[PDB]
């Protein structure tokens, strides 16, 4: 019994950024990791970055480095994402993904959260 | 009768009055402060 | 980077059909980290198949999978009127983490 | 030349019970149980108590003519009563 | 023996040994004696100390037993207090019991492990210079006199100094 | 694995120990075999026999439930007396479900720690004549027969008289 | 430090280890850097989710504070319901702040036991091909590259393959 | 407190068997190994076998190897003895032994049955 | 097959004289491992001594033994009304666990 | 939270002994080695000797060597000094001083007593 | 035995005016074993600093020391009302454990 729960759906525009939030349950603290993909209509999905457990560590796709930055804080268990520069071909649907283990690497996707249709 | 002690236990009984120890039904309670004793060789 | 290319892209059948699903690999996936998804539209996707050859918990018996290597594949020994959805591959052996094409089941 | 590595070790017989041995010998151990009382009715904090004797609260209370002695009493810190 | 230092490799205890829970003994030309390790002492003293206290706050506030009266009409009412009062002091019985059975063996534990750490710091600090017999002593290969003695105790050992001189008489 | 011997460097337990908790297996020109260690599983058997022995007589004056009858009149008693009873259940359930809960992780924590002494104990005793393969395995330097093993096996093992032997061999 | 390994013979931690509780640092001709045990890590994720988990559901079950309102003719059952009250809380207090104490003293001393089995796995696998620094380092006595040193840190080590070198620059 | 509670007084014909049981209490499950031995009239006590406490192993004397087989319930603490094949000079009594330890081997009986009359 | 021996058989006292019971065996019994057992007909047997030298728990202080190698004793300094029964002495130190002859005790 | 308390304030003659005594509370046993420091009016303070917690050991100067006699009993937790043999030049106030650890070397006075006063 | 000479022996101040006391060592205190005392008349002496370099706990910011080898002091930056009593240095790195001569400060 885990369910991720994300934030509504955004209307956004070209130049502006997003938020968009994943609040993890089961648990007092979150002890796996969190990473964040996105499917455009029309194409595949893609992998965006996630964030290990406790330590906080972050990684990035090449293709996203130096616009997307997720952040989660351990009190309230929560990891945001924050993709700035918007533009053209950034409207998809993001889901926040939970891993198998307390890192990104080795580890699957166990659960999904439903998605936040951002659109610019 | 009276209770002259400074421990933080006693069985006499279970009604008191005044500033008491915390009664128990326990026959003793010893705590360990040192080491096993082991015969010199 | 490794890129997982889906042979099948359209598969239509009908209840009792078998369903068998091929994701073709470039480079070889250490360790055989690959995973399949189940994605009905407008649903969170479902993990069925982690490692290509181990079930996920509470996923019925009919789903199952092997492969190797560059080559790795999901059965579907009987249809059933809810296995109508996209199914990805993923592989988690690379950094990257690339994701398959997907494959979508129609009705006959 | 030697260098030994030892423990502390000497002539108690002190024993105390562990999670699943009984009667181990320890080097020092300390009882925090009291079993021990004077078998005397004491004063508490200098106050003495109230002493009904044979009379009983309601024979102090109505005023019993067998517990005139009790018809004026100064303060107590306990009341002293019989089971019968 | 959960670390297998108090009787297991070190099979008896010292009675010289007067001024400290744990400590070391040493031969050479010189002489020999005990010395007690203060500061393995002193630091399981503090855990000793800490634990009793903490016992004693614990039942600091255990449930305490009033006196009452009542009519030959109240037995349900007189029950439900014998019950209350009784069954309060077999559960704070059994609490209390039971944290100095569970310190016992942890405090047995505690002590049987600070012998194995103190062995094993000597021998991690004298790594090739000294022959490990087993019985928790050490016999040099090399003359260790009462500085080179009182630089193990107080984990100061020169293992580059005495390490050309060891390996000769090692190998032959 | 809180001492690193089961499921540790030991990675597997053997299906031909059939007489004891621990043992030994030896391999040389005369046979192979097991072997138990009657002595470390008699110990273990006697700690176990006393933990739950301990177990029982705690529990042994646990509060007890009696039932009993209010009017519609005394809605307040009839509470109070039913959260009384359900609050003593459910303080000794937990003591329960605690004490089974702990005394498992102590029970597999204590079995893991004998086979690192047994592991030590004969590591100790057999110090410079045998090599750590690393895998829970020692494999000699010299000849070790049955009367060689047996030696080992009660910690009886005549190290100067195999010291000369081993070290040519272990040479070159 | 029950088991001797945080604060003992390692007497520091490592700011660089930023991905995981435990880890290795390598440094040889190619570079230098650090690198976490991700395996041992996720068994220690695994007891800290369940011990956290186990606390919940023990003390979901706790009692429960009702109020109620009696006459003042019934100064006894009003006493009586206040002490049941005042005396589960306090039950209850107390195997709160005992389970925290407990608990803390186990996820500390588990944290211990894990550096040291992660540093007997390394110097089990590495017998004799490499030097004991006694300061949680070990320094080979061939070349470890990167290929190498990644061996190690997988548990995948091929000793007979630099046993012939090691002990070539080991004698001399 | 230990006591071993046996059978009742059994009689049978050559070529049946002989089925004794033996109950120990003081304790949750068997501790210490249970032996069995015989006394017939006008002859000294013959030991027969034994069954270790928790592993189950047994072992039988050779005088009697091939005709009885003792075995033991761990769920009821039960250790049960058959001897088949009754002949002529099989009356005896037999006693339940409680031995000191885990093992047969290098124990002494610390406790002894109150002892079964079995006449064929 | 150790054989143990039991050489008085009979002895017939009275309440003060001194009783000493003595066993034989033909092999020295490893590790001194011999038992004394006391069995009153009617009665199961009761350990009496154990080691041939350690007291039993309960036992009456005049019960005593000693011995090693192949021979051993059993001494009653006081005798009771209690001790006319019959006195076995067996070995646990080899695998057959045999026991001896068994000497009975009469009322002069 | 800890306090020592000394005996009063006593008058002897020379010849005679004196029996200081000094409790400390704030725990079960003691736990921390207590000295015993004097100071004569018109002179500076001098180290006697002191007891080591539990164990029992006693350390003196080199002044008061044969003179004095500190003991403990364990039961009490209480520190007594035997002074005898006393003379002129003897009237002092002694303090009890509680050393910072369990032993008396490499340790100073957390807390002294009140003092008392002994003229002879 | 380490003799402790304190050289000012009467400093008479008021409120505000900086203290210095010096205390002098005939050979090196090892480990910088020194403390420092306040013993006003009557009352029980009260530990100020200890390690000569490490402060008491319930002691006000104001007192304050350091030093090695056979030179120490203590220093109290601003003087209150309650700064005025003798102080003692004694060494605690050696046997004896011998005291300092003290001085009083007085009021101008
Ligand atoms: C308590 O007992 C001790 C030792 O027997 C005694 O010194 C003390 O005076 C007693 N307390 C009272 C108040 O009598
Ligand atoms: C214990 O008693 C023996 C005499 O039986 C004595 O030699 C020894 O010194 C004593 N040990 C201690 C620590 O008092
Ligand atoms: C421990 O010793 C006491 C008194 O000597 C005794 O009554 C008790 O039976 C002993 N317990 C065990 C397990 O031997
Ligand atoms: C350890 O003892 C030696 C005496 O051989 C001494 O030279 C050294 O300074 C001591 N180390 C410390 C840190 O006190
Ligand atoms: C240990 O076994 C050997 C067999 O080689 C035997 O000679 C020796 O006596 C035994 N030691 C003991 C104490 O039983
Ligand atoms: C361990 O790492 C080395 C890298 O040199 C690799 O060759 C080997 O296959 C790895 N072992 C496992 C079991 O992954």
């Amino acid at each position: 019994q885990v369910q991720l729960v994300q934030s509504g759906a955004e209307v956004k525009k070209p130049g502006s950024s997003v938020k968009v939030s994943c609040k993890t349950s089961g648990g007092i603290f979150r002890s796996n990791a969190i990473s964040w993909v996105r499917q455009a209509p029309g194409q595949g999905l893609e992998w965006m970055g996630g964030v290990v457990a406790i330590f906080g560590t972050t990684n990035y796709a090449q293709n996203f480095q130096g616009r997307v930055t997720i952040t989660a804080d351990e009190s309230s268990s929560t990891v945001y994402m924050e993709l700035s520069r918007l533009r053209s071909e950034d409207t998809a649907v993001y889901y926040c993904a939970r891993h198998s283990g307390y890192h990104i690497t080795n580890t699957f996707f166990d659960y999904w959260g439903q998605g936040t249709l951002v659109t610019v | 009768g009276a209770i002259n002690t400074t421990l933080p236990f006693h069985n006499v009984h279970p009604l008191t009055i005044g500033e008491c120890p915390k009664y128990v039904k326990s026959e003793k309670l010893v705590l360990a402060t040192g080491l096993r004793n082991v015969p010199q060789i | 980077e490794i890129v997982l290319t889906q042979s099948p892209g359209t598969l239509s059948l009908s209840p009792g059909d078998r369903a068998t699903l091929s994701c073709r690999a470039s480079q070889s996936v250490p360790s055989s980290y690959l995973a399949w998804y189940r994605h009905k539209p407008g649903q969170a996707p479902r993990l069925l198949i982690y490692g290509a050859s181990s079930r996920a918990t509470g996923i019925p018996d009919r789903f199952s999978g092997s492969g190797s290597g560059t080559d790795f594949s999901l059965t579907i020994s009987r249809v059933e009127p809810e296995d109508f959805a996209v199914y990805y591959c993923q592989q988690y052996g690379s950094s990257p983490y690339t994701f398959g094409r997907g494959t979508k089941l129609d009705i006959k | 030349d030697q260098i030994c590595i030892g423990y502390h070790a000497n002539n108690s017989t002190e024993k105390v019970d562990t999670i699943c041995e009984r009667n181990v010998t320890v080097t020092h151990a300390k009882d925090i149980l009291e079993k021990t009382h004077n078998g005397k009715l004491c004063k508490l904090n200098g106050i003495p108590p109230l002493e009904l004797g044979d009379c009983s609260i309601a024979g102090w209370l109505l005023g019993n003519p067998e517990c005139d002695r009790l018809l004026s009493v100064p303060e107590w810190s306990y009341i002293m009563e019989k089971e019968n | 023996g959960l670390f297998g230092a108090i009787a297991g490799f070190i099979e008896g205890g010292w009675q010289g040994m007067v001024d400290g829970w744990y400590g070391y003994h040493h031969s050479n030309d010189q002489g020999s004696g005990y010395a007690a390790d203060k500061e393995s002492t002193q630091k399981a003293f503090d855990c000793i100390t800490n634990k009793v206290n903490s016992v004693i706050e614990k039942m600091n506030t255990q449930f305490e037993a009033v006196g009452k009266e009542f009519s030959n009409l109240e037995r349900r009412l007189e029950n439900l207090n014998k019950k209350m009062e009784d069954g309060f002091l077999d559960v704070w019985t059994y609490n209390a019991e039971l944290l100095v059975l569970m310190e016992n063996e942890r405090t047995l534990d505690f002590h049987d492990s600070n012998v194995k750490n103190l062995y094993d710091k000597v021998r991690m600090q004298l790594r090739d210079n000294v022959k490990e017999l087993g019985n928790g002593c050490f016999e040099f290969y090399h003359k260790c006199d009462d500085e080179c003695m009182n630089s193990v105790k107080n984990g100061t050992y020169d293992y580059p100094k005495y390490e050309e001189e060891s390996k000769l008489n090692r190998n032959e």
